[PDB]
């Protein structure tokens, strides 16, 4: 807590640096995100895996805002602290540095909060930052920014009275006493489903993602894909399943059909896309549908497998966004028809593209393979057909993945030259994390 | 010596694709690849003699545990038993000669060391596949050979048809990979483990054998999955030899022989229909490599029926796999030498005479062709006659039709293989390029596979060779007469006037054309519906003009 | 550089104390009823430090009162900065040798974002109205009047740049050559009678700077008679 | 156009209107695809029906 | 033939230089007008939606049809799981009061 105050105050000192010292501004904003990565690694060192489920607790009196660490929050916090310095390497202005610093404060505090009102306050305080990040004046899109902000606001406004309903019902929004009291679970369950089915892209409230994740800059796309979608999953695992479990059983056919149609229809839409960033953007919806069904199965080790799929997606899809961002930065287009023969002109970039293509399709020696196997073990244990639907549709994911790769990488060599040292080192931590988590993830 | 058969081709691939190869060049990388295969073959020979003959299986915990959540436990462990030793000997011995051939065949390619590294990776993932003791490390090998097959089929990436052939192989195998994954889920759920030695099934829930059979039909290119196999000729000749002999197509048959959890009706019907279909397909082709590809599909049908017959049939199935790899790789290497001697032409209407090839290439094609058609007291005679005689005494009435289909297939095979020899050498010359290849490395590559053909006659694959299943002389010597009938018909070069049957068979029954619109175009159109009518239409929320 | 960190902390604390003191003195003036602090007189400074970067002036160098030096400026022995001349080293430093003259209303500076430091050698004549941006000038060089020398250009020793010329970015001018033109180009070599006047030029400026420094001292004493 | 006399020119154009398939053809082929690629669902539904009709026979002839 | 670096490093912008500097926009694509038009049209394809016959029919049989198929399959899987676990009929949303949430202290 004292450490967190010191890290925030060190991060906020970027504004006071005079702008004529360019080197100092770059180094200060990069170190301001490097330090929380070290602190979260130390928190992993301090964790007792044979101890209590909630460790390193702190509660700030009668102000809500109570905090604690479990395994899902700790893995997601480690992933966020990895992803934020890479975002710092892709920005050039103090406005970008400050927006991403404020976003990192809000994400890190939202991932480990234990109060529902605290979760509401901390998460969607990032709405105006996302609006300004997506609708930036010369190269953004105001339509996309309006869509993402309005969908998130709609879901949050459905949740807010139900939050206050359980608060008047039992006397607290602390999740440890909300899980032990008697509450009207249908109303609160519908409010929580309303927020987290927009955060996780679940059809029909999913149309904001294709616009926002493409109109964003490369750093914004890395953040939005790798981090902000998983707040819906940790919302399911931390707040909704412990507090309204009767609802979570009774809504299972509806959540199940939403997940199945989201998976199938989003995979079918990904095949007709002609923009590389839109191809990468749609593929995330099917993965999150598998995550949601694995969470809702509650069957074998469902929290473990679903968290592991969230980590595998958060490693693999930001790297695909990084490669598309390199192509866009040095060729000024994201259109497939302008790219051919990238193997001959960018051999290192095409090799990285192929490896992350194989990772996104859940091939072995990548963490997505272990993730999808364990998620389908959790789904299979409820019924065999709910697993069969995901199993037989694997040709549809590989079709779009290999079609996009084969169209842009082979053929007549036209396009930009190979990657620089900076682009390679933006990609590199994700590759090392993927090789480790896909070969020896546990000990 | 045991881990040297698996690690060390992977090491050769890692060396030849990394920036170490920037310091070696083509000349140094060829040396590295050939040596890294010789060591692995020597290790596999030691493993073969220890496990097959002296009967001492070896289990190695290699890299600890892979992942273990709940009761789902996957470990990095190998086990070297009889089937594993058989497969390792076959794979490494074929891949050594294919590497020695490819270091001379692809000499004028600009990226030679990349090609050699891909060949070594493909071999190493095959070794990982057969050396695994549980299902998940097997899936590592399965998808590894799938990926390396994609990289090697579409090697000449500036050609669009090669790229589309590689994508087609990936997609057709991805359907069966999905079914195989669901079958692994069934097996683990209802037996509690993933290791092969704890998977003893007497009576399971039907979906197990069916889904594992579909997953095997994908890799072994059976009926309604054979469509990728013919288009995989876009890759270079060493790729085709290694795909059709030791890697990839033999993996599904190995999996079914290992598990033995099938239901025999599906297996017998699929195998016999595949054998007859690929026999009539290869009888009506003029592309020299496509005839050999269809003969591979036909022999995989024979092995499928055999493993349907029983445990003895499973042993005969493994035996035919082992003897098939040697003469199939020899056939592809000899065909590559004939193609290079004739200026790259692959049409058998533009061959003839004995000037475009070495004496050893013609001898290799002749001996491997005689082993394939079941000429007496050669290598394929023992295994093919064993499968045919086991099918003639099965008490299942379904196996009665299967045996008739196999005998018709045997006559067709002796027809088109004799046609392949006749068009290539016996007729008058009708090409215009005579550049015969007489380099040392491809000739030694062919001589090694001919030595393995002799070895299979001298030392059998299993104990079935020499066992007498008691059949009358009429039933026993009929396949010899069918071989002679194929030879006489093909040398007479006779044809029929029923041109609509000829063009129905030569166009390969229209499977690709019917698949181009029964699932494929509907998938594209349903994607159009889900995007345009759903995302942009029914679910879209507009703006409020003011 | 943590030394610069300590200097930064001390400079900011002293600046805050100075602001507080000047504000309290203005409150005292308002209490007295005297409003001389509101006069809009000229606040030009001949020497202008940039935080802790103070110009380093020799005791025998002279800067005219309408001239100015800012930031990291080094003036050598008997070197002169004349009337209206601006020598700016607040972004990147300026180094001037000995017996070199920066004549009336000339601009020497390194303020562009990618400019290196300015290095002016010994016995250098920088003419009237010449603009020097981030260049290096060797010994015994005349920079002609209203000339432009660009970033990373090298004016080697003994060369003459004619009046009104423009030497491009990163251009090396060799020794003993005369260059002229707006796309500046070699015109001829320096002649011997020309080189005599080139050798005798900077000493005159040294003695002229001495006379002007004495007259400016007279003016300062005249000014000091009023308030002292 | 330097190789048009060697490999052919660009005068002959592709005859295809890039139009969607007919509605009935799409519906029929999709129904066939659902029947072929989702056959475990129909197998298990048939199993449930054959099981519940036997319990109907037991409950009918038992209480008589 | 530009010179953007001094012999000791030190990048130069070349703002006033005659030779064209190599920079970030050197390999930007030359835009084909028809490709830009087609991508713009596909970017705004929601303006082309119309409730004609084919749109209504395909939105009924495929979108609503497969959504109803998936709901029926989900309910089938839920009921079969509850039967194969020893449970009675369980209360889904809109199904009258019944059993939800089995007790861990109970043997089923
Ligand atoms: C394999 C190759 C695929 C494509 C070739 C099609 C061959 C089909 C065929 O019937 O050809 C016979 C064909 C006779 O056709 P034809 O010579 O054009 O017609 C007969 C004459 O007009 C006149 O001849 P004829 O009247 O003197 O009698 C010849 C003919 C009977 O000819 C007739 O008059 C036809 C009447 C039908 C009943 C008798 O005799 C038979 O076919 C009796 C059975 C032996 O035989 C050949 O000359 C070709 C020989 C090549 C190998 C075929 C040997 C049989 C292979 C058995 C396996 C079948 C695989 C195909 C699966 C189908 C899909
Ligand atoms: C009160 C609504 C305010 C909140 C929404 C808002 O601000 O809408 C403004 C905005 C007004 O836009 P507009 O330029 O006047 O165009 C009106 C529609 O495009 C009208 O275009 P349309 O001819 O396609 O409308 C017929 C409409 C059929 O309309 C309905 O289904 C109305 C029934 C709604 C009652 C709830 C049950 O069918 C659909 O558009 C698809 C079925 C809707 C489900 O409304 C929309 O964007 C459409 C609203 C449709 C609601 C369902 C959204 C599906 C997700
Ligand atoms: C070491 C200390 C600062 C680090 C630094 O800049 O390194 C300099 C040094 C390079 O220095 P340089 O290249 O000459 O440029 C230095 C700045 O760019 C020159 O910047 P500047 O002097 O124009 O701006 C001041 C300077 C840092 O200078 C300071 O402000 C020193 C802090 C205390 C002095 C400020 C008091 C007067 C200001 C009034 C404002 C508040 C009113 C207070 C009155 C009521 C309170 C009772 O700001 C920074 O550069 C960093 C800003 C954040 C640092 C601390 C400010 C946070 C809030 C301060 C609260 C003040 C309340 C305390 C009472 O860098 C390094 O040594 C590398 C970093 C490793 C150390
Ligand atoms: C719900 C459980 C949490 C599992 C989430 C999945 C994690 C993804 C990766 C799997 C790694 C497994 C690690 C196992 C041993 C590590 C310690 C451990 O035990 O895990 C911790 C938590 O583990 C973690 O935090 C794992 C961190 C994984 C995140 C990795 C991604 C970030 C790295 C990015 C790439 C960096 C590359 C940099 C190099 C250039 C607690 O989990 P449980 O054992 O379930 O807790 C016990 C429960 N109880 C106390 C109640 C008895
Ligand atoms: C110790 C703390 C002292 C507090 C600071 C002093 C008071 C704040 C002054 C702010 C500055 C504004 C200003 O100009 O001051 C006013 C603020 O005025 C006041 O606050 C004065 C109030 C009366 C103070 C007490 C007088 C003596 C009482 C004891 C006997 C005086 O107005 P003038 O017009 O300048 O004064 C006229 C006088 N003279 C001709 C000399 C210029
Ligand atoms: C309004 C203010 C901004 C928004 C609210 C921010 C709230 C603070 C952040 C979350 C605080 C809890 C951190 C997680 C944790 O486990 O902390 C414990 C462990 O401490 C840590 O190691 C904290 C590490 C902090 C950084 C890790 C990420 C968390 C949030 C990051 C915020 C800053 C990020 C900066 C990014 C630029 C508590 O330590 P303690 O000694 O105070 O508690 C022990 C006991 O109960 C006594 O009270
Ligand atoms: C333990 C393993 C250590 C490494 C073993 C592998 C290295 C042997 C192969 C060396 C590279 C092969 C390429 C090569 O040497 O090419 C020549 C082929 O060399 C040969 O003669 C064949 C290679 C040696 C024999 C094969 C060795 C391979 C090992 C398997 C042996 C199995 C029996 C080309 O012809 P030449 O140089 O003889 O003639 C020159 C030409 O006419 C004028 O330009
Ligand atoms: C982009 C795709 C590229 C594909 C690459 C090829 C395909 C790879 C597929 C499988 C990858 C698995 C890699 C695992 C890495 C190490 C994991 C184990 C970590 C560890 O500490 O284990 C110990 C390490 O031992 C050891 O490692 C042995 C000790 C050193 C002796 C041998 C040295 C290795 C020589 C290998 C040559 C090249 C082979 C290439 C694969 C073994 O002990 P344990 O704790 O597990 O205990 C149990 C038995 N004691
Ligand atoms: C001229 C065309 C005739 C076609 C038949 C092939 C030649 C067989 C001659 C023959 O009549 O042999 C019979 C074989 O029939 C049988 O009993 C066997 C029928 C099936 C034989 C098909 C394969 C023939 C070998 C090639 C008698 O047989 P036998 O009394 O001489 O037999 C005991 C001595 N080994």
């Amino acid at each position: 807590m004292f450490i967190s105050v010191l890290l925030i105050l060190f991060a906020l000192c970027v504004t006071l640096i005079p702008e004529a010292h360019y080197h100092m501004v770059r180094v200060w904003s990069f170190v301001a995100t490097i330090i929380p990565m070290w602190v979260v690694t130390w928190m992993w060192w301090n964790f007792d895996a044979s101890g209590h489920g909630l460790q390193m607790l702190v509660i700030l009196g009668r102000s809500h805002l109570a905090f604690g660490i479990d395994g899902v929050a700790l893995s997601l916090m480690l992933l966020t602290t990895v992803l934020f310095p890479i975002c710092m390497m892709l920005l050039r202005t103090v406005a970008g540095f400050m927006t991403f610093i404020l976003l990192e404060v809000l994400v890190l505090s939202a991932l480990c909060v234990l109060d529902l009102l605290g979760f509401y306050i901390l998460f969607e305080a990032s709405l105006i930052l996302l609006f300004l990040l997506i609708g930036r004046a010369p190269y953004g899109s105001l339509e996309a920014a309006y869509k993402i902000v309005l969908y998130t606001m709609a879901g949050s406004l459905v949740l807010l009275p139900t939050l206050f309903m359980i608060y008047s019902e039992c006397g607290t929004t602390n999740v440890l006493y909300m899980t032990c009291a008697y509450n009207h679970q249908t109303v609160l369950g519908w409010g929580l489903l309303a927020v987290l089915a927009v955060k996780i892209p679940l059809m029909p409230v999913h149309l904001w993602l294709p616009e926002a994740h493409v109109a964003a800059p490369t750093a914004g796309s890395v953040l939005l894909a790798g981090v902000l979608l998983k707040l819906g999953g940790i919302g399911f695992l931390r707040f909704m399943l412990p507090v309204v479990p009767e609802f979570c059983v009774s809504v299972f056919p509806l959540v199940s059909t939403l997940c199945l149609v989201s998976f199938l229809f989003s995979t079918l839409s990904t095949l007709r896309q002609i923009d590389l960033k839109k191809i990468v953007a749609y593929s995330s919806i099917a993965h999150m549908s598998m995550v949601t069904l694995a969470i809702f199965s509650q069957s074998e080790f469902s929290a473990y497998s679903s968290s592991f799929l969230m980590i595998a997606h958060g490693l693999i899809s930001p790297a695909l966004f990084l490669i598309v961002g390199i192509l866009y930065d040095r060729a000024h287009t994201k259109f497939i028809l302008y790219f051919s023969g990238l193997g001959a002109s960018m051999p290192i970039g095409s090799t990285l593209f192929f490896l992350f293509t194989l990772g996104n399709l859940a091939f072995p020696l990548f963490p997505n393979f272990i993730a999808e196997v364990l998620c389908m073990v959790s789904i299979f244990a409820v019924h065999e057909l709910l697993a069969y639907v995901f199993c037989v549709c694997q040709v549809l994911g590989a079709a779009y993945g290999f079609w996009a790769f084969n169209r842009v990488v082979h053929g007549l060599p036209r396009g930009p030259a190979d990657v620089t040292r900076t682009e390679f080192h933006t990609v590199l931590p994700l590759l090392i994390g993927a090789v480790w988590l896909g070969i020896k993830p546990m000990a | 010596m045991f881990l040297l058969s698996v690690f060390f081709p992977l090491l050769g691939g890692l060396v030849n694709t990394s920036p170490i190869a920037r310091f070696l060049g083509h000349r140094g990388s060829s040396i590295i690849a050939i040596g890294c295969m010789v060591v692995a073959f020597i290790s596999s020979v030691v493993i073969y003699y220890e496990v097959v003959f002296m009967g001492c299986a070896v289990s190695v915990d290699v890299f600890g545990t892979w992942f273990s959540v709940g009761t789902f436990h996957a470990g990095w462990t190998f086990n070297f038993d009889l089937l594993t030793a058989n497969m390792l000997f076959t794979v490494t011995g074929v891949s050594m000669a294919v590497h020695m051939y490819a270091c001379d065949y692809m000499r004028q390619d600009p990226h030679l060391n990349l090609f050699l590294g891909y060949l070594s990776y493909f071999t190493g993932f095959m070794c990982v596949l057969v050396a695994a003791d549980n299902l998940l490390v097997m899936l590592v090998g399965w998808e590894g050979i799938g990926v390396c097959s994609y990289l090697l089929i579409g090697y000449w990436s500036h050609r669009l048809s090669a790229v589309k052939s590689a994508q087609k192989a990936i997609l057709v195998n991805r359907v069966s990979d999905g079914l195989l994954m669901w079958g692994v889920l069934w097996v683990w759920y209802h037996l509690g483990s993933l290791e092969y030695d704890l998977l003893n099934v007497y009576s399971a829930s039907g979906f197990v054998g069916l889904s594992i059979l579909i997953g095997a039909m994908g890799k072994s290119a059976q009926i309604l999955f054979h469509v990728w196999l013919a288009d995989a000729m876009e890759g270079p000749t060493p790729v085709s030899a290694l795909i059709h002999a030791a890697t990839l197509v033999t993996a599904g048959v190995y999996l079914l022989v290992r598990l033995h959890i099938h239901d025999e009706m599906f297996v017998i019907i699929v195998g016999s229909l595949t054998a007859f279909m690929a026999g009539v397909f290869g009888a009506t082709q003029s592309d020299l490599k496509r005839v050999i590809a269809y003969s591979t599909c036909s022999q995989l049908g024979y092995m499928m029926v055999s493993l349907g017959l029983g445990e003895t049939g499973g042993e005969a199935s493994m035996g035919h796999l082992m003897t098939h790899a040697s003469f199939k790789a020899a056939l592809f290497l000899a065909a590559g030498m004939v193609i290079s001697g004739n200026g790259g032409n692959q049409h058998i209407a533009r061959y003839g005479g004995s000037a475009h090839s070495a004496m050893f290439t013609m001898l290799t094609l002749m001996v491997a062709s005689l082993s394939l058609i079941g000429w007496p007291e050669l290598s394929g005679f023992y295994s093919k006659e064993t499968i045919l005689n086991l099918a003639a005494i099965c008490a299942d009435p379904i196996a009665d039709v299967a045996h008739t289909l196999l005998l018709l297939t045997a006559m067709l095979t002796s027809a088109y293989t004799t046609k392949l020899f006749y068009q290539c050498f016996m007729v008058d010359f009708s090409g215009s390029s005579v550049t015969p290849v007489r380099n040392v490395l491809p000739i030694l590559a062919m001589a090694i596979l001919l030595l393995d053909i002799m070895l299979k006659v001298w030392v059998g694959t299993n104990l079935l060779s020499g066992m007498l299943f008691f059949l009358p002389w009429g039933v026993k010597t009929l396949p010899f007469g069918l071989m002679v009938a194929g030879i006489l018909t093909a040398t007479a070069a006779v044809g029929s006037e029923r041109f609509t049957l000829i063009r129905f068979c030569g166009s390969r029954w229209g499977f690709d054309q019917l698949f181009a619109r029964s699932p494929v175009n509907p998938i594209f159109d349903l994607g159009r519906i889900t995007w345009a009518i759903g995302d942009r239409g029914l679910l879209s929320v507009g703006n409020l003009r003011a | 550089n943590p030394i610069n960190g300590l200097k930064t902390i001390l400079h900011r604390v002293g600046f805050a104390m100075r602001e507080s003191g000047q504000a309290l003195e203005r409150v005292g003036c308002r209490l007295q009823g005297v409003y001389s602090f509101e006069e809009k007189l000229n606040r030009h400074a001949t020497v202008l430090p940039m935080r802790h970067n103070v110009p380093s002036l020799d005791k025998t160098s002279w800067v005219a009162p309408s001239g100015m030096v800012s930031g990291s400026v080094t003036l050598g022995e008997n070197s002169s900065v004349w009337y209206g001349a601006i020598v700016r080293g607040d972004f990147q430093p300026v180094v001037v040798g000995s017996n070199s003259n920066i004549q009336d209303a000339a601009y020497v500076g390194a303020t562009s974002e990618f400019s290196g430091p300015v290095t002016i050698g010994d016995n250098v004549s920088v003419g009237h109205g010449a603009v020097l941006k981030g260049c290096t000038v060797g010994d015994n060089v005349l920079i002609g009047m209203n000339s432009i020398i660009s970033e990373h250009a090298e004016i080697q020793s003994g060369a003459v740049i004619a009046a009104g010329s423009y030497v491009e970015e990163g251009t090396t001018v060799p020794s003993g050559e005369v260059w002229a033109g707006s796309p500046a180009k070699k015109l001829r070599d320096v002649r011997a009678g020309e080189a005599e006047y080139l050798k005798s030029l900077p000493g005159r400026y040294t003695e002229l700077a001495g006379e002007h420094k004495g007259i400016m001292k007279v003016l300062k004493m005249k000014q000091a008679e009023y308030f002292a | 156009t330097s190789l048009d006399h060697v490999f052919g020119d660009n005068s002959n154009k592709l005859n295809y209107n890039f139009e969607p398939m007919g509605m009935g053809s799409l519906f029929i082929r999709t129904m066939v695809m659902v029947g072929v690629f989702f056959f475990p669902v129909f197998i298990m539904i048939n199993d449930d029906y054959k099981y519940t009709s036997f319990l109907d026979k037991v409950a009918a002839a038992k209480a008589a | 033939e530009a010179k953007q670096f001094t012999p000791d490093g030190k990048y130069m912008p070349g703002i006033f230089s005659k030779a064209k500097p190599l920079d970030r926009s050197t390999q930007w694509v030359h835009k084909n007008p028809y490709i830009e038009a087609w991508y713009y049209r596909r970017d705004h394809f929601e303006n082309e939606f119309v409730w004609n016959y084919r749109t209504t029919i395909e939105a009924l049989w495929f979108l609503g049809g497969f959504t109803a198929a998936a709901y029926a399959l989900s309910v089938f899987a839920f009921r079969q799981a509850d039967r194969r676990s020893g449970y009675p009929k369980r209360q889904i949303l809109g199904d009258e009061p019944a059993m939800v949430l089995p007790d861990e202290r109970q043997f089923y």
